[PDB]
């Protein structure tokens, strides 16, 4: 069917939907299911037992937040079906899923059962004309408009580094670590309890993510800022109460660059970028250092590019040019890539038709992926 | 009275010369704890080694000191040798002379620094480095024939005819047990079961040793794996959780025979064994086909010998008879050779003494290596 | 063992010989760890359908005065020995002595060295 | 050397005594009776000005070191037991009080969970700490606390005291002694915390899982007609002499259920162990599960250990925890001292080790020089 394809980013934190024609995603809402915290027997309470996106944000304190997708993998599929149904609601897009074809953006090196079940839902529950699963990293390059480039895509659920040179992705050089934005939000909650402010509730976890997003700066030297006495910058909560964050502000997102501090066995965001380049062939190393692209929401931390440049330089070889080319629209970079890809006439060949999936089998989605 | 100490990348096999099997066999690893700023409890060792670190895997970050038969961290290797002599063997290094094993075509600094420690740190009376492949022949009571000694660190092919080695015919391949273990993690992550940490990698090695087997026809085995669930076997983890690895069982050891899977762009363990025989003199080829030995624990995969014979026979001429030598004790084939060598009265002269080391230096080892 | 390890490590750092092997390097007490019960004793069925006399059960204050085995029932609660009191003596930061009390403070209101702001 | 003192400053009660003893010498409510104030102010209070906190702790430590313990503070060392993730400024103040005012030789800031493990003798064990403010859990594996896999919920003493006060005010039946033989509701606007605590301990108990699960659905009234078990008899409690409060049988066995209630989120005192254990490393699972430790005075409540261990094994079968923690054998450790005084006993056992104490502990000479107490946060 010729009618405009619907791009949808499967972001663990925020799913971004919209049409391929639009330069930006019109409808982007948080990826969580909202049910009433108190188990509702009586009338005059929150009805439906389902609150998604803007409806949830309004009555947030009353509801109990449950993320359906963890570490770029779908844990509860029933929840994810309701989320994708809300994408084709009167609230967002307001269209038939049966008419328009779909593009998914699954993280690299995900389970094959995750891709197979994702297709089954979108072909059976929704009567889609055609579906195409793609890598988040490959899209990010289409948006910026360069063929060569390493893509350090720091999402909410997973942070992954994929090196692609002249439209060729080395699949062995891909590096994936689970320590992402959501873990930084979890570790900030621990440090906020060490400052003396508890956020025990699942609703109260959402305002820790807001505190992180508002006020958390990455110091170039962490040891100097610790010895220096903090200003203790006040943050205002939804109720109106003030909280002085203090040293927790800067030593929370540090755990990205040094995850051994809390006690998580991972490489680190500076390390995975360098290791991904060093794993690739010697001839390409210089060009891959010379073309690095930051993607996702967990790069927007104040002074992230400043710290990463410094942490990469000392690990990388001496007298090598390191350009970390961040776009202005890092959060919405992954979708814009899909929107451009979808618009091209080549995409018509790439996607798998509904009749193709019935005849060919299950492999059809996997083999056409690349 | 003399000590044989195999310095394998996977496992360190140590024991007394003359004995049938090695006394102490432990995994060659150093376990440093994921410590926070919180104070630690009692009975705390700063760095654990071997069977102790194998018991306390959960918290300790497992760091293999020897990578591809090259000692990367010498301070770590020193702590293993200290655990080998004093604790495991219960013997003074000053009393007994120590035989060590190095893989062929290793860096010259490795053999140099190895002996320097044995002479200075441990104060050994005599020290001789030997090629692992040269020892492995003595195990089978065969002077003539090639060996395919595939270890955890490296795999090497050393052709030796009538007690005379062909140095230029020796070929080294970096593909080994640890690369297969790393490969098995990736394909298990594709199935669903994610293993990231250093402790988890050790559990994946236990899965590999028990279940994984070499297929005769890979394409035929993949067809049976797709249709029937007969090859699918269950394994219980340290946790009560059980996993069904399926087709990935026989997919892991395939990487040996076709490195393209791992993405090394090199010849297979079958093809390198053929290439090594062809590099040798035309006359002696006959005996090398007739006496092809498989050594190390990477040749203890069920049915590697059958697959090896098939692949060599196809490459080799039709008239030639290809017999693969697979003794029951392949894991301890390097050590048992060392025990036979050290015991022989002829070898008494070949030892490098302290007096010889003191006058000449550590460079003397390169002359009296092989 | 940790003291000897820490001492041996510290004198090796102080020496700064880079762990030079001059001489040869390198009875045990083993406690059995407490056995874990499969099922802990349930609440007795008496507690259900029985009048609770507040005289029989003990309050928190009198429970906590006997901390070694704080008993719920009154019949278990034994009388503890009477707590000894203290005779304070003050000493300043800059100054040394200030005031103090006799060795027979029992049944005495005399100060060995009388010093107070109202008395100067 | 002298036998080092052990102090354990809590919101409800403080444990005090000397090292190498069977239990604590003094255990008292953590408050101070200041002139003018009718109700005594609480000594530990998080999120206040440092100067006001300094004065309260100075006043409290003085009472511990002279009226309760009889020993010179400057002479002998200190072993300060405080829970992990204790507020930064509070711990900084507590040390600054001991080092500046009292001039103690050296303080050792031991985490309560690691101390509780020493008392049993086992090197690795899961430790739940059901205290006054928050019920915290922290897996300890072979001496190393795993901060990565922490867990806390506000289902302790404070949350239980508040729940009791609410229920009593609804079904309020007091005999004032002024033609108040008839049921009189809410004669007093609020009930003092001292009374509520005494009612909780004596009257209220923890129900069986089978009876408790019915009580949860009963008070909910989820399309059912009077589906509650038969309650215990109503107990009459004196308030301030003349006023006799008749405590309803339902309140006794319903007040506790707020701890073990799911409340949609699936966040109980029971769930917190399994939520933490699932997040732990795959190798550590079977060792931690087999070695459970239940400290804190909230777990002293009669029939708590049976309900918890039962509620665990029920929540195991639930589909979320059924995959990972399905075929696991959960066994509880019985510590030598009582559930309240497990934390203290560890510090005393540790305090008896004079050789290790001096090395690990922070000396006054170091603090006066630097002015930087070591913590699990960055240095
Ligand atoms: N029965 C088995 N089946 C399959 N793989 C095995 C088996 N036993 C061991 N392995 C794998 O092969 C490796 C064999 O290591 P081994 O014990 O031979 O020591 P090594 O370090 O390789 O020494 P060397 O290089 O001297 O042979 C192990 O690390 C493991 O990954
Ligand atoms: N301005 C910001 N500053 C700091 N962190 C941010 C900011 N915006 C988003 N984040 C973090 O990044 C997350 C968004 O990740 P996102 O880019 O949507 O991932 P994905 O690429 O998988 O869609 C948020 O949940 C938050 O943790
Ligand atoms: N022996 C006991 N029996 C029953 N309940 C008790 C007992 N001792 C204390 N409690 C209750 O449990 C709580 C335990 O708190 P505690 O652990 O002493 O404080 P903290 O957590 O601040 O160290 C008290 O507030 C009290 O309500
Ligand atoms: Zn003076």
């Amino acid at each position: 069917i010729a009618n405009q394809p619907v791009v949808i980013d499967n972001g663990s934190g925020v799913i971004k939907a919209g049409f391929a024609g639009d330069q930006i995603p019109k409808y982007c809402f948080p990826n969580y299911v909202g049910r009433p915290k108190h188990v509702r027997v009586m009338a005059g309470a929150l009805e439906g037992d389902i609150f998604i996106g803007p409806k949830a944000e309004e009555h947030r304190g009353l509801l109990s937040i449950r993320y359906p997708m963890e570490h770029g993998i779908v844990k509860d599929w029933n929840d994810m079906e309701r989320i994708w149904q809300y994408v084709y609601s009167k609230d967002q897009l307001q269209t038939f899923s049966e008419e328009h074809p779909v593009l998914l953006t699954e993280a690299p090196l995900n389970p094959r059962k995750n891709r197979e079940r994702a297709a089954e839902v979108f072909f059976e529950t929704f009567n889609v004309p055609a579906l195409f699963i793609s890598m988040q990293a490959v899209l990010s390059l289409y948006a910026t408009g360069r063929t060569t480039g390493v893509v350090l895509d720091s999402g909410d659920g997973v942070t992954h580094a994929v090196p692609i040179y002249e439209g060729f992705a080395m699949p062995h050089s891909i590096m994936r670590i689970d320590i992402a934005g959501r873990d930084v939000s979890r570790f900030l909650r621990l440090y906020l309890r060490k400052e003396g402010y508890d956020f025990h509730s699942s609703s109260e976890f959402e305002i820790v993510k807001a505190i992180k997003e508002r006020a958390c700066y990455l110091s170039i030297n962490p040891q100097k800022d610790e010895t220096l006495e903090t200003e203790k910058a006040q943050y205002y909560l939804p109720d109106g109460s003030t909280i002085e964050i203090g040293p927790s502000r800067f030593r929370a997102p540090e755990l990205l660059f040094r995850p051994d501090l809390i006690g998580e066995e991972s490489e680190g965001i500076h390390e995975v970028l360098v290791f991904a380049i060093q794993k690739s062939d010697m001839d390409l190393r210089r060009t891959l250092f010379s073309n690095i692209v930051l993607s996702g929401g967990s790069t927007l931390f104040k002074g992230f590019g400043d710290r990463l440049l410094s942490e990469v330089k000392k690990l990388a070889p001496k007298d090598v040019k390191i350009r970390i080319s961040a776009p202005q629209e890092r959060l919405y970079s992954t979708w814009i890539g899909g929107s451009i890809l979808a618009s091209l006439d080549t995409f018509k060949k790439m996607w798998v038709s509904k009749k193709e999936y019935e005849e060919d089998g299950a492999r059809s989605i996997h083999r056409k992926t690349f | 009275a003399a000590l044989v100490v195999d310095n394998g990348s996977g496992m360190c096999k140590a024991g007394f010369a003359g004995d049938d099997a090695p006394r102490a066999v432990f995994p060659s690893i150093v376990g440093r704890p994921r410590h926070q700023g919180v104070m630690v409890g009692m009975g705390q060792k700063d760095s654990y080694v071997g069977d102790e670190a194998q018991s306390k895997r959960g918290i300790l970050t497992l760091k293999y000191p020897i990578e591809h038969g090259i000692v990367t961290n010498w301070d770590d290797m020193e702590k293993i040798w200290h655990h080998t002599f004093y604790n495991e063997l219960r013997v003074a290094p000053e009393e007994h002379p120590v035989l060590l094993t190095e893989a062929p075509l290793n860096p010259k600094a490795n053999r140099e620094k190895m002996t320097q420690i044995m002479f200075e740190t441990f104060n050994t009376p005599a020290m001789y480095v030997a090629i692992q492949a040269v020892l492995s022949l003595y195990a089978s009571g065969r002077t003539t024939g090639i060996v395919m000694d595939s270890g955890d660190g490296v795999t090497h092919t050393v052709p030796i005819y009538e007690g005379y080695a062909l140095p230029h015919a020796i070929l080294r391949l970096d593909l080994a047990g640890r690369d297969l273990t790393d490969y098995l993690m990736k394909i298990l992550t594709e199935r669903g079961y994610s293993f990231t940490t250093t402790a988890e990698r050790e559990i994946v090695r236990d899965i590999k040793e028990k279940l994984c087997y070499v297929a005769l026809d890979f394409e035929q085995e993949m067809a049976t794996a797709a249709s029937s669930s007969s090859l699918e076997k269950s394994y219980e983890l340290p946790d009560g959780q059980v996993i069904t690895i399926g087709n990935e069982r026989f997919r892991c050891p395939e990487a040996l025979f076709q490195p393209s899977f791992l993405g090394m762009e090199s010849c297979g363990i079958h093809e390198t064994t053929f290439n090594s025989i062809m590099k040798c003199d035309v006359d002696i080829r006959k005996d090398l086909y007739a006496n092809t030995v498989l050594s190390g624990g990477t040749t203890m995969y069920p049915g590697i010998a059958d697959r090896m014979q098939k692949e060599i026979t196809a490459l080799a001429p039709s008239t030639m008879k290809i017999k693969i030598i697979a003794p029951p004790e392949r894991k301890y084939s390097v050590w048992i050779g060392g025990s036979i060598l050290a015991s022989l009265s002829t070898f008494q002269q070949m030892w490098i003494s302290k007096q010889e080391y003191d006058e000449s230096g550590p460079s003397i080892v390169h002359r009296k290596c092989f | 063992k940790e003291k000897v390890e820490r001492d041996r490590k510290k004198l090796a750092r102080r020496r700064n010989y880079m762990p030079l092997a001059f001489s040869q390097h390198t009875k045990e007490i083993k406690i059995e760890p407490a056995q874990a019960v499969d099922e802990v004793e349930p609440l007795p069925e008496d507690y259900y359908t029985r009048p609770v006399n507040l005289t029989e059960v003990t309050t928190l204050q009198q429970r906590l005065l006997q901390p070694d085995f704080q008993p719920i029932c009154a019949s278990q609660l034994y009388p503890r020995h009477k707590h000894l009191l203290i005779k304070r003596s003050l000493r300043c930061r800059q100054c040394e002595h200030n005031l103090s009390k006799p060795e027979f403070n029992p049944t005495s209101i005399k100060f060995k060295i009388q010093l107070v702001a109202v008395n100067y | 050397e002298k036998t080092a003192v052990v102090i354990d400053l809590g919101e409800a009660f403080t444990k005090c005594g000397f090292a190498g003893e069977t239990g604590p010498r003094c255990i008292i409510p953590s408050v101070i009776k200041k002139a003018g104030m009718p109700k005594p102010i609480k000594v530990v209070q998080y999120n206040i000005n440092t100067e006001e906190l300094y004065s309260y702790l100075k006043e409290f430590i003085h009472i511990l070191y002279f009226r309760h313990l009889l020993v010179n503070p400057r002479d002998r060392r200190v072993v300060v037991i405080e829970s992990v993730l204790c507020p930064s400024h509070f711990r900084e103040t507590l040390t600054r009080v001991l080092f500046k005012y009292f001039e103690v030789p050296s303080v050792l800031l031991a985490p309560s969970h690691l101390m509780a493990l020493l008392t049993l003798g086992i090197n690795s064990a899961m430790v739940l700490d059901c205290g006054y403010r928050e019920s915290l859990v922290l897996p300890i594996y072979e001496g190393i606390p795993v901060l990565n896999c922490w867990g806390a919920l506000p289902l302790g003493g404070k949350a239980l005291h508040k729940e009791l006060e609410t229920q009593l005010l609804e079904q309020c039946t007091v005999d004032t002694g002024a033609a108040k033989e008839q049921s009189l509701p809410s004669v007093m606007g609020s009930i003092p915390e001292g009374v509520l605590e005494d009612i909780k301990v004596r009257t209220c108990f923890v129900s069986d899982l089978t009876r408790g699960l019915k009580i949860q659905a009963a008070k909910f009234n989820i399309d059912g007609n009077t589906e509650r078990p038969s309650p215990p008899p109503n107990v009459d409690y004196p308030l301030d002499g003349e006023k006799i409060l008749h405590v309803l049988g339902s309140i006794r066995d319903s007040v506790v259920e707020i701890l073990f209630e799911q409340d949609n989120e699936e966040k109980s005192v029971a769930t917190l162990i399994l939520d933490s254990l699932m997040q732990c490393p795959i190798d550590t699972r079977k060792q931690l599960a087999e070695n459970l430790v239940i400290i804190g005075g909230t777990s002293m409540l009669p029939g708590f250990l049976h309900r918890l261990l039962a509620e665990i094994r029920y929540l195991v079968e639930k589909p979320k925890y059924k995959k990972t923690l399905g075929t696991k054998t959960f066994r509880i450790h019985t510590p030598p001292a009582k559930a309240n005084c497990v934390a203290w006993l560890g510090g005393a056992i540790f305090g008896a080790l004079q050789d290790i104490l001096g090395s690990r502990s922070v000396s006054k000479e170091y603090y006066n020089q630097t002015g930087r107490i070591p913590d699990w946060c960055s240095l």
